[PDB]
């Protein structure tokens, strides 16, 4: 029921990628409210106006339709399933395509971070054990995200 | 003693570019090609090589 | 071999064109079989010698 | 000298460059009319790349359609982009300017010739050795 893989809200660190941008597309980075993770993502800045240090809601979910499988793709627009994570602003889908670590060191793999990859958007998480329970996987997440300019 | 000791001292020539990295020795130690004016269906390429430890590769 | 190997090449120069990209297949084994550097890698290395 | 001697080129290798573009975003209608172009096709719609505030496509995502799926090409951007040997190392943020993909699905990276062929390191020689002669021929007339 609505397992939920990732949720928590960020702040915005950065909405200048090196300076050089792009035009539709735009590099944003972000650090968590914990302060202790952190997150770069590439992002439409056209659908959605980010700011700088804006307060944002962010969720991770592999799946829609509660808990069972879904990871096809009859993008069945004529669902009507409560069961949408979709009252947050701002919803991709994408796969897991990098992870770090560092198991080197003696059961280590410490400060893990994790590469995320929405239709080749690309993303960066950072992380002891917040991605613990996460790995690179195909196309699966969804990420959403709210909250946005608040 | 010292002029033809000099009669050796670059011989005859002189190039390199010094601008890419040699990733055999970290040294830009680098030579640059022009070449491929017309060619065929092959885009005209930027040849580099680096003259220590023997590396060769291209633009593309 | 890599003493030998020394000799056969006095310039260095490890890249050679060969047969059968190895890499590559050994790679797409992975991407077929799904092994993962956070999954543990059970081997037996006599059967592999 | 063990090399391919197909070669996409001008317009068609111009567009591939223009279509790995970042700002590359598709509608539904234009997918399924892109669909259709398809010399072969599975039949079954893909997953849009965008759901909100509106669903999307990516032309990353369509071109990974074009390819087989499950046979990958890595390593040659071959493009000027990024920096020689150690900058796109500066952190990884892999980015675009490097050429990765997985399973028949790229990752990122604009695309280049050595990438499409006519060199060593290219698509086009493993895809031979792969899917033959006989796939490829359909891919590649297929994609252009
Ligand atoms: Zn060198």
């Amino acid at each position: 029921m609505a397992g939920i893989l990732f949720e928590d809200i960020f702040d915005v660190k950065d909405i200048d990628p090196e300076g050089k941008k792009f035009d539709r597309v735009s590099r944003l980075h972000c650090e968590s409210e914990s302060f202790k993770m952190d997150l770069i993502l590439d992002v439409n800045i056209q659908i959605y106006p980010v700011d700088l240090g804006d307060k944002f809601r962010l969720v991770i979910a592999s799946t829609l339709y509660e808990d069972g499988t879904l990871d096809d793709g009859e993008y069945n627009p004529t669902d009507d399933r409560p069961s949408r994570a979709d009252q947050f602003e701002y919803v991709m889908y994408g796969k897991v395509y990098r992870i770090e670590g560092d198991e080197t060191s003696t059961e280590a793999a410490t400060r893990l971070s994790a590469y995320v990859s929405y239709g080749g958007l690309l993303m960066r998480l950072q992380g002891d054990a917040n991605n613990l329970h996460g790995f690179e996987v195909d196309s699966r997440v969804y990420l959403l995200m709210k909250k946005l300019a608040f | 003693k010292e002029a033809i000791r000099e009669h050796q001292m670059a011989k005859t020539g002189g190039t390199q570019t010094d601008l890419f990295t040699c990733g055999k020795c970290k040294k830009k130690n680098c030579t640059y090609t022009q070449v491929q004016t017309r060619s065929a269906d092959e885009p005209m390429t930027t040849f580099v090589v680096c003259n220590e430890c023997g590396n060769r590769w291209k633009f593309c | 071999d890599r003493e030998v190997l020394r000799v056969i090449f006095p310039t260095g120069d490890s890249k050679v064109v060969l047969p059968c990209n190895l890499l590559r297949m050994i790679w797409n084994a992975q991407k077929i079989f799904h092994i993962n550097p956070r999954l543990p890698s059970d081997l037996h290395p006599i059967k592999v010698v | 000298s063990n090399r391919p001697v197909m070669g996409i080129v001008q317009d068609t290798l111009t567009a591939v460059r223009k279509f790995t573009k970042r700002d590359v975003f598709l509608e539904r209608g234009e997918v399924m009319n892109l669909l259709m172009f398809l010399s072969t096709w599975d039949g079954k719609v893909p997953q849009p790349a965008i759901l909100k505030p509106r669903p999307l496509w990516t032309g990353k995502q369509i071109f990974s359609l074009i390819i087989p799926g499950h046979i990958n090409c890595i390593r040659t951007h071959s493009t000027h982009p990024d920096d020689e040997d150690s900058g796109p190392y500066k952190h990884i943020s892999p980015g675009d300017t490097k050429v990765v993909v997985e399973n028949g699905e790229l990752i990122m990276g604009i695309l280049c010739k050595k990438s499409l062929g006519t060199s060593a390191g290219s698509l086009v020689h493993i895809s031979y050795l792969e899917m033959g002669h006989d796939i490829t021929r359909l891919f590649y007339s297929n994609i252009q």
